[PDB]
């Protein structure tokens, strides 16, 4: 769709769930349109600064999730297709991590940069 | 799975390369012209080539066909063997950390490794550790 394309190359980031890259001001009109009933990033920009980083390595245009090796290696076959990463640094804080297990929602480490 | 293709482009153009193919594609997924396209890898460290990945040589050729950016390169689609659509993935050690160590690129304290203490939200400015230099206003006049 063209809700997932970033509209500005300027003040872009990305998601730690499902690696979402879009512009700030996306996140805050639209949010994460591969999780909204678990995360909430829809209506402020607390909630998306929050979990959303600006610290992230590398773009995919992700068109078949479906059929596509780079997608099964990421585990992103189960999410829509459109703009994500590679390499998401950082970790979400002890706070929405322990509600995202008792819902079903395993928050996995997107991070698959090495380090040193 | 889907095959690697390498094409050329002119330096730093990569990124503006990247969003209209995204936006071609989702501007002719309707049409009687699909592109067979998967996915563009576009890596922060590479120069001056991308990485299109598509199932055979043809479907490359009939997509990349109109754009600007890819016409030098056009004519020739060099590709890896299956073992380098791996090494592709990997980051070596974003960069944007509190408590870490960074250096400088202008001012004074050229190549002077310096140290991060607070990240402003807006992406603006950053706070950086490092020690001044100057004389004092005793040898300079
Ligand atoms: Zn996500």
């Amino acid at each position: 769709a063209l809700e997932t394309v970033p509209k500005d190359l300027r003040h872009l980031r990305a998601c730690l769930l499902c690696s979402l890259v879009k512009t700030i001001d996306q996140f805050e009109y639209d949010g994460c349109d591969n999780c909204d009933a678990y995360l909430q990033m829809k209506g402020n920009r607390e909630m998306v600064y929050d979990c959303t980083s600006s610290s992230f390595d590398g773009i995919i245009a992700m068109m078949s999730p479906e059929d596509s090796w780079v997608s099964k290696w990421q585990r992103v076959s189960n999410f829509k297709p459109g703009v994500y990463a590679v390499s998401v640094t950082g970790r979400l804080p002890q706070g929405i991590v322990r509600e995202l297990k008792s819902r079903g929602v395993a928050y996995k480490s997107r991070d698959t940069a090495i380090k040193t | 799975d889907p095959n690697l293709w390498t094409v050329k482009c002119k330096i730093g153009e990569e990124r503006a390369t990247a969003i209209s193919l995204m936006r071609k594609f989702i501007a002719y997924q309707f049409t009687d012209t699909p592109l067979q396209i998967k996915s563009v890898v576009a890596p922060e460290h590479v120069k001056g080539y991308i990485y299109v990945e598509a199932y055979k040589q043809t479907h490359v050729k009939q997509a990349i066909e109109g754009v600007g950016n890819l016409r030098l390169g056009y004519w020739n689609q060099q590709m890896v063997p299956i073992k380098e659509m791996t090494d592709v993935l990997k980051v070596v050690k974003a960069n944007l950390k509190p408590k870490s160590w960074v250096r400088l690129k202008r001012g004074i304290y050229k190549d002077d490794i310096a140290q991060v203490d607070y990240v402003e939200p807006s992406q603006n400015t950053i706070s950086l550790k490092m020690i001044p230099r100057i004389d004092y206003d005793r040898i300079k006049a």
